[PDB]
RNA sequence: GCUAAACCUAGCCCCAAACCCCCACCUUACUACCACAACUUAGCCAAACCAUUUACAUAAAGUAUAGGCGAUAGAAAUUGAUGG
RNA sequence: UCAUAUAGAAGAACUAAUGUUAGUAUAAGUAACAUGAAAACAUUCUCCUCCGCAUAAGCCUGCGUCAGAUCUGACAAUUAACAG
């Protein structure tokens, strides 16, 4: 079995670089990024990661 | 309300089709065989994980050093910048010392 | 009072940041060869 | 259903073309020559006085 | 402040809104103290023939009979243009049956274009 | 003349006009050049009667008569076109072999990508120009790396297309 | 079937064949015929 | 009773295979038409500071070796290689 | 695999991160906003302005007609001697 799901992480949505807004101005939740997990349209922070490969032999006698 | 109201459509699985009714067919081939092949030749897949195993740092250097010189430049750049965190964290993060 | 920084003018809105001055050096190559890749279709001012 | 033929090894000796560019570095040279005549004989037709 | 629209004549100052053409040809060159020279050989002097007694309108009628699209190609121009003289000739040095080797001296060049549609 | 903008006057405000058969490129492949050019002036008559007649129903809130004779006479004359090309085109390989009416040569913009340069008839040689020799036809180094990004966007591209195409025939036979 | 308008060529027209092959353009027959004389040499450009 | 609530696919992700593609436009880009030139990654980050230092097939082997001999770094000889 | 059960898997469970996105509330029908007078819709009257007209710069059809509404579509237009 190879599971072939990949889900992008923060780090690998399109854009999300700036800071939104500064941290002690205005009114709203502390936030560095556009892309958090918590953000709509985010990364997934545990999510299915890469191709996996689940390969593992018993002994032959087995 | 987060429920639906409808019924789905039925999803109807054969389960007889060539690729169930022949399953595990030839995962012996080693034993049964004199040994000529072994049954990791009959994984089919990546070429970076054709019958081999291990967590997701290992996996990404295998994929660099088996494809990393046929990747796409954004892929790569993406692929680098995960091993070096998942180094840092393997490596430095975690309940256990 | 604030806000009215921009007081248009179509010689220096096509003198510093048109097609031409990014030709004219390799940064501004760079500049429209980036907003090529994006998609863009307002590459040059 | 009549299942699929069995998986049988790559039969012979394996003389990858030396014109192509990815035939490995080491699938070209004096080694694998030597490897292949010693494991399947005059067949191979590597010259035996390269060894 | 606007990118998107087409930039055209009507936009700069008074400057640009000069220089800028509209896609429009030039005849003649401006001289000294803003003044026009025209020429008369750079303005296109239609050539419109005499269509008195003929035939031919704009339309062709329903009762016509079709046939096979078969454009033409140099073999076929070649095959009836040139191609009968040489053999009423070949049975008895190539710029008698129209070859023309070289096009300085004529009017109308064919590569590069010279003349216009 | 001026008269002559306009169809006959017995055929106004009629909602329907007969009219025959575009000119097919076989049938113009057997006229001469001369009959040709007349042909040509007058499908040119006739369009600017049709575009007049148009623009006038469209200005007083009606359906133009019969619009069809207007993509007919379009069609004859793109036909008239082709022929004529097809004749320069024919004489052009005899006489000089040439492709291309108007010379021009492969190059690469300052962006790296390969171009069809047409080129633009001038008076003095081309070391002399000061405003052609500004243009750059070639490409330095730093363009190589956006030209693999391009090639790259554009095989993804094609392999989504591709996939796509085949998850798309497994739907269709599992119907 | 069909009976043809004002504005239609009879058949006799439509499928005559007048074009005998010749090695000139449009242009230079066209000239000849209609008798439009023309003796200045075309200059030459330097197409780049 | 309103507001709503419900739906499927349009597409996409990861693999495999195969090496991929008329006119105008560097002047104020999309303008028919006149006399110079291109050729060592620093540092965030670890050492709980920081200053030398700090990573970018399988096996041999995390061995030899390097290192405020700290944090960490680290070979080779040889071995053999259409799918979810 | 039975065809809800026995197993194998995993993005596997939200009364709470000034969480994010969408919906609707509360403060609230509250704060705030706007149209000089009469009429016969032609007109007359009262009062006000450092305002108005043009070029430049900027903008690009942004109260012209018609037809649909309470803004949408169609049609029309700005004619070089002034300026470049
Ligand atoms: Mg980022
Ligand atoms: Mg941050
Ligand atoms: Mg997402
Ligand atoms: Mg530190
Ligand atoms: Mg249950
Ligand atoms: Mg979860
Ligand atoms: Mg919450
Ligand atoms: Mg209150
Ligand atoms: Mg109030
Ligand atoms: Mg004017
Ligand atoms: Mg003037």
């Amino acid at each position: 079995r190879i599971s072939y799901a990949k889900t992008k992480t923060r780090a690998e949505v399109r854009g999300g670089g700036r800071k939104p807004w500064p941290q002690k101005g205005t009114g709203r939740a502390r936030h560095g990024s556009i892309r958090s997990p918590l953000w709509r349209g985010g990364g997934v922070a545990h999510g299915p990661r890469g191709p996996t490969s689940y390969y593992y032999m018993l002994p032959m006698k087995v | 309300i987060g429920i639906r109201l409808t019924l789905p459509p039925p999803k109807v699985v054969d389960r007889w089709n060539e690729k169930r009714a022949m399953f595990g067919v030839y995962d012996n081939i080693g034993i049964l065989g004199n040994f000529e092949k072994h049954p990791k030749e009959l994984i089919r897949g990546p070429i970076w994980l054709r019958g081999w195993k291990g967590n997701e740092l290992q996996r990404c250097i295998r994929k660099r050093k088996m494809v990393g010189s046929r990747m796409f430049a954004d892929d790569l750049h993406n692929l680098n910048k995960r091993i070096r965190y998942l180094y840092k964290h393997f490596n430095r993060h975690g309940k256990f010392r | 009072a604030r806000g009215n920084e921009y007081q248009p003018s179509n010689i220096k809105r096509k003198n510093k940041h048109g097609w031409v001055r990014r030709l004219s050096t390799p940064a501004g190559v760079q500049v429209i060869l980036r907003r090529m890749l994006k998609g863009r279709k307002s590459l040059s001012h | 259903y009549r299942a699929r033929p069995p998986p049988r090894r790559r039969p012979g000796p394996r003389w990858p073309d030396p014109e192509d560019l990815l035939t490995p570095r080491w699938q070209l040279g004096p080694r694998y020559a030597a490897k292949q005549f010693a494991r399947y004989g005059a067949a191979s037709g590597v010259v035996p006085g390269s060894l | 402040a606007d990118r998107m629209s087409k930039w055209t004549s009507k936009r700069g100052p008074r400057s640009f809104r000069g220089r800028k053409g509209r896609g429009a040809k030039g005849i003649g060159f401006l001289t000294s103290g803003w003044r026009f020279v025209q020429i008369k050989e750079m303005v296109p002097e239609f050539v419109v023939p005499d269509l008195t007694g003929f035939k031919l309108k704009p339309y062709v009628s329903y009762l016509a009979p079709e046939s096979e699209e078969t454009p033409l190609t140099a073999a076929q121009l070649f095959s009836e243009a040139v191609a009968p003289a040489i053999e009423k000739d070949f049975k008895d040095n190539l710029e008698k049956y129209g070859f023309e080797p070289t096009q300085e001296g004529k009017l109308f060049q064919l590569y590069p274009r010279n003349f216009l549609r | 003349g001026l008269e002559e903008f306009f169809d006959d006057p017995k055929n106004w405000g009629q909602e329907k006009v007969k009219s025959g058969a575009a000119w097919t490129c076989q049938q113009l492949r057997n006229k001469s050049n001369e009959d040709l050019h007349k042909l040509w002036y007058v499908l040119l008559k006739e369009r600017n009667m049709l575009l007049t007649l148009e623009q006038e129903a469209k200005r007083q809130r009606l359906p133009m008569p019969s619009p069809e004779r207007l993509d007919k006479v379009v069609d004859s004359m793109d036909a008239l076109d082709k022929v004529v090309q097809e004749r320069e085109d024919a004489l052009r390989l005899l006489q000089t072999g040439q492709e291309r009416a108007r010379p021009g040569a492969w190059r690469r913009d300052i962006f790296g990508r390969i171009i069809w340069h047409k080129f633009k008839q001038w008076v003095i040689p081309w070391h002399l120009n000061k405003r052609y020799n500004r243009k750059r036809f070639f490409a330095l180094p730093y363009v190589d790396h956006f030209l693999r990004l391009e090639r790259e966007k554009r095989a993804r591209i094609k392999a989504r297309k591709e996939n796509l195409e085949r998850k798309k025939a497994k739907i269709l036979l599992k119907k | 079937t069909w009976i043809d308008g004002p504005k239609d060529t009879s058949v006799e027209d439509a499928l005559e064949r007048t074009y005998v092959p010749c090695l000139k353009t449009l242009q230079e027959e066209v000239m000849e015929a209609m008798g439009i004389k023309e003796t200045r040499k075309y200059k030459k450009v330097y197409w780049y």
